[PDB]
DNA sequence: GGCTTTCGTCAACCCTTTGCTTAT
């Protein structure tokens, strides 16, 4: 019923993105869909007030659905209809709150640039995925969201095991 | 005017301790300074918890983090830094017309009582905390810039008034009203006695190997540098019915003990900025309590 | 002629490791251009390169769980939620001992640049940690190639990050090459338009996301050259090595 | 209605031994102190299994740590320190109106028979579990601060009358009772024999080759802290159906015979705590339970 | 007319367990 969760989650409040920085802190709500990273492997994530939806009949809701066999590809070329093509468009959109969000400054080569510096959806996830699947364990693990993972994004909900951060530890002499 | 607040209202750290370092000293000779080293100690207990009595016939099996001192010495030294910055009153996000005429509002606190309040927690010794108690003696020693300073006995509830806590007051507190660093270099010494334990700062992790991590440096024990910190601005007994001091909070919460002493009452952190920047007359100690909330930093969202 | 003003041993302690959210552990090559740039600000002396290390480095935690940080209820309007615990968001932290190597054009005696930084270091925080206590500032000066190498060698106990290039992502090319990733940029999406609640107000802002790098730790006189290990700003809002990809 | 216990609530430790050091000296000349080291030794056994009786004409091979007193010395020296710390009523989690109301509740307690048969099971010489068998005569002595008592012969589940252990007692229930602390540098003497077997505490190990590893800082045998510690507490004689002191947990838990004496009867340390909190009157034999439990310490509310 | 407290809603994992380099 990939139709029909769509009205849903258009209603209850629908906000896909492949960029934010609730991964930062929960606190955040900020959400910006990058028309121009997607690709083949690119896993898009979701996020509803607390993130509410209904399941398919089969035990899934819609991330893990549109993040199954590049289904949202699938929708976002038209391969499942131009129906679903602008609802999925239409649920893309923007959000802005640099609130809780890190500011640096970046020279722009003769100035400054103010810059937030927010997470990336496809990298948690696929890191997540990939660094399980070819067993990477030099990493860490951070759960986002605390005792209550359905606050932050839908990946957050369903991925409660806890997303996988790169161990950064240099060596130590002596 | 209704000078509302900014979205955040950011202040640094101005108060910047390091982590403590765990030595292993004697008490005549404190030159040998042994690196006190965590261990990794498996206990056999019982269950006991509460409204579990159909499992208290068994045990739990727990490995911990232990730290002790040495059988050959008696004496923990604490070593950590403690660098008083003064910028209070600067923003780091935000400040224009809320910064500015909060420090034409905070312009006349005792500094000198807020920086013998902050030097006195380093002077009597609640840095250590549990390695503070059953201690025979605690001499502290504290290194401001070629100016040795050294306390032995200094109730660490009371800010009983001292000599030497005070001269190094004065010049915290023309730092902290100024610009510029006045960094302690602070040396403490515990006769604890020969072997005992000493409680380093636990992490809180998900360790499934541990169900106690005490905080290693290299693997020499340490204590967190924002328990230090919390130590040092646990000044605070400027609210309702005040017994013990407190951690400058925000809203004069310590979420330890489940109970926020400065909440529900009009006299938290935000109320009072909020009075000061419309133009209020505050008393000593509620104007005392907001500058050392800014000392202490924070993002004030809201 | 290259001025090249070498501190050691740094204890900083307190450095918050998320460098990024995949990206936990030593601080990224931006924070140590940013705090070249801050001395730049700050001071007054123009730093276009920078180098660093790693004497010791520990990020505080188990072996997959860092230390969760607790929280300060620090928040307008939050005081009946101050009784109990507070809502923790991720940040890890780690305290370790740096090197670092700067490289400055200050045309003037050696003596006043030492304490230029002294004077910075006392009141500066590599990645929000707490700068324990520095080895004394020395200047060395590099002539020709090699003199340069006397000063790559002269940061030493430490290891110095190298650039190592991404192949055709990070993930792939850190269980094939057995290698990490680091922040070695940021990628502009969008434009903020509610600069009220900024940094500056007047400079530009840009929602970013880090892009990466990876990077190897190669003890610092194993290392063919030194501007392969010396970082700089780039165009694209990218740090870089002057040596490029080793 | 009722009054609960916090979510987050627990005790600290008030009775801290250190880890006991295991001497070897004589029984005249007890200033010649040389270090009981743990050896390695592999034993050659048969293999008596309950299950298995077709492989028990095999006979497995464990290699085993062993302690043994040299030849030249008949004496054990069991060397540790006991710091008895004050402020019991005091939790370090929690502590709003809940261990403050138990604090009131628990005023009256029997603090004096309780540091009794503290002291005495320190003075008895429970303190050393397997290592008492056979041995010829116990002197254990207790030098509490500029101070020496002498126990040679003690009844030992008894908590039987006599004055040295009466002082100790009457000068540590003046800390336990109050604030401060007070330490007893314990050391035991058993003539046990020349050469004869010493029993430290052997350490739990998981997947090790050794079958039996005991404890040891820097090669000595030693016996934990956490082990002394509950022979300490084995004070309870006031449970249901009482014949021998276990030591106090929440449950009256004795892990070694698999039963729970204080669970299921009404009598642990939950509900007559949260019964003095909410008004219920204790036994004085409940009192000392429920204040010995919160000299143990433990997370004692869920 | 916001506004600030408190109670009511909405959930559901699959985990792994040292080297990163390795000194002028």
């Amino acid at each position: 019923m990939i139709k029909e969760m769509i009205e849903d989650f258009i209603s209850k409040g629908g906000l896909i993105f492949t960029h934010s920085g609730r991964y930062t802190n929960t606190n955040n709500s900020c959400f910006i869909f990058n028309k121009n990273d997607i690709g083949v492997d690119t896993k898009v994530d979701m996020y509803t007030p607390k993130s509410a939806g209904i399941k398919n009949e089969e035990g899934e809701n819609l991330w893990q659905v549109l993040n199954k066999a590049n289904m949202f590809y699938r929708i976002y070329s038209g391969e499942l209809g131009e129906e679903l093509q602008y609802l999925l468009k239409s649920c893309c959109t923007a959000k802005e709150d640099v609130t809780t969000l890190p500011q640096i400054y970046f020279k722009n080569g003769e100035g400054y640039d103010i810059l937030v510096p927010i997470g990336n959806a496809h990298n948690l996830i696929s890191g997540t995925e990939y660094l399980w699947e070819h067993k990477y364990y030099n990493t860490f693990t951070q759960k986002l969201g605390g005792s209550n993972p359905q606050n932050c994004t839908h990946a957050c909900n369903k991925m409660r095991g806890g997303f996988k951060q790169f161990n950064c530890t240099p060596p130590q002499v002596e | 005017t209704k000078l509302k607040a900014p979205a955040v209202l950011a202040y640094s750290r101005k108060i910047n301790p390091t982590n403590a370092l765990m030595f292993a000293v004697n008490w005549s000779d404190r030159d040998n300074t042994t690196a006190v080293m965590v261990g990794t100690k498996t206990v056999a207990g019982t269950q006991s918890v509460r409204g579990n009595p159909n499992d208290a016939d068994k045990g739990n099996i727990q490995t911990v983090n232990f730290a002790n001192l040495p059988h050959n010495k008696n004496t923990l030294l604490v070593k950590y830094n403690v660098k008083f910055v003064g910028d209070v009153f600067k923003a780091e996000l935000g400040g224009g017309e809320y910064s500015n005429t909060l420090q034409t509002a905070l312009e006349n606190t005792d500094f000198g009582t807020l920086a013998y309040r902050y030097v006195y927690n380093i002077a009597a010794g609640r840095t250590l905390w549990r390695n503070r108690v059953g201690a025979e003696s605690i001499e502290t020693v504290i290194t401001v810039n070629d100016q040795t300073f050294t306390f032995s006995d200094l109730l660490v509830n009371e800010f009983d008034e001292d000599v030497d806590v005070a001269e190094i007051a004065d010049m915290v507190a023309g730092v902290l009203s100024g610009e510029g660093f006045v960094t302690l270099k602070v040396e403490h010494y515990m006769l604890l006695g020969e072997g005992s334990e000493v409680f380093p700062s636990q992490e809180f992790v998900e360790n499934s190997k541990l169900s106690k991590q005490l905080f290693d440096l290299n693997g020499q024990a340490a204590m967190h540098d924002q328990k230090i910190g919390n130590a040092i601005r646990t000044i605070d007994t400027w609210y309702e019915d005040a017994t013990t001091p407190i951690a400058v909070e925000p809203y004069g919460s310590v979420v330890r003990n489940g109970v926020a002493y400065r909440a529900g009452n009009k006299t938290d952190l935000f109320t009072l900025m909020d009075g000061a920047v419309n133009g209020k007359s505050l008393t000593e100690e509620d104007q005392m309590f907001v500058t050392a909330n800014l000392i202490r930093g924070g993002v004030f969202g809201g | 002629m290259r001025k090249f003003i070498i501190v050691k041993n740094v204890k900083v302690d307190g450095i918050n490791a998320k460098s990024s959210d995949i990206t936990v552990g030593m601080p990224p090559a931006t924070t140590f251009c940013g705090l070249g740039e801050t001395m730049s600000i700050k001071t007054g002396i123009v730093v276009k390169a920078v180098s660093y290390g790693s004497v010791k480095f520990e990020v505080r935690g188990s072996r997959f769980n860092t230390s969760v940080t607790k929280f300060a209820w620090q928040d307008r309007g939050n005081g009946g939620k101050a009784n109990n615990n507070s809502p923790i968001q991720p940040k890890p932290l780690a305290d370790g001992v740096f090197t670092l190597c700067f490289e400055v054009e200050w045309e003037d005696c050696a003596e006043v640049l030492v304490d230029k930084v002294t004077n910075f270091i006392n009141t500066a925080r590599i990645a929000g940690g707490t700068i324990a206590s520095f080895n004394k500032p020395f200047v060395k000066v590099a002539k020709d190639a090699e003199e340069l190498a006397s000063v790559k060698n002269a940061m030493m106990p430490c290891y110095v990050v190298v650039d190592c290039g991404v192949e055709v992502n990070i993930f792939e090319d850190a269980v094939n090459r057995k290698l990490q990733p680091m922040v070695n940029g940021y990628k502009k999406l969008e434009k903020i338009v509610d600069n009220k609640h900024m940094r500056d107000k007047f400079t530009p802002a840009y929602l970013a996301t880090p892009t990466y790098t990876m990077i190897g730790y190669k003890m610092v006189s194993n290392v063919d050259n030194f501007d392969q290990a010396l970082w700089q700003y780039g165009e694209n809002t990218k740090v870089k090595t002057i040596g490029g990809i080793y």
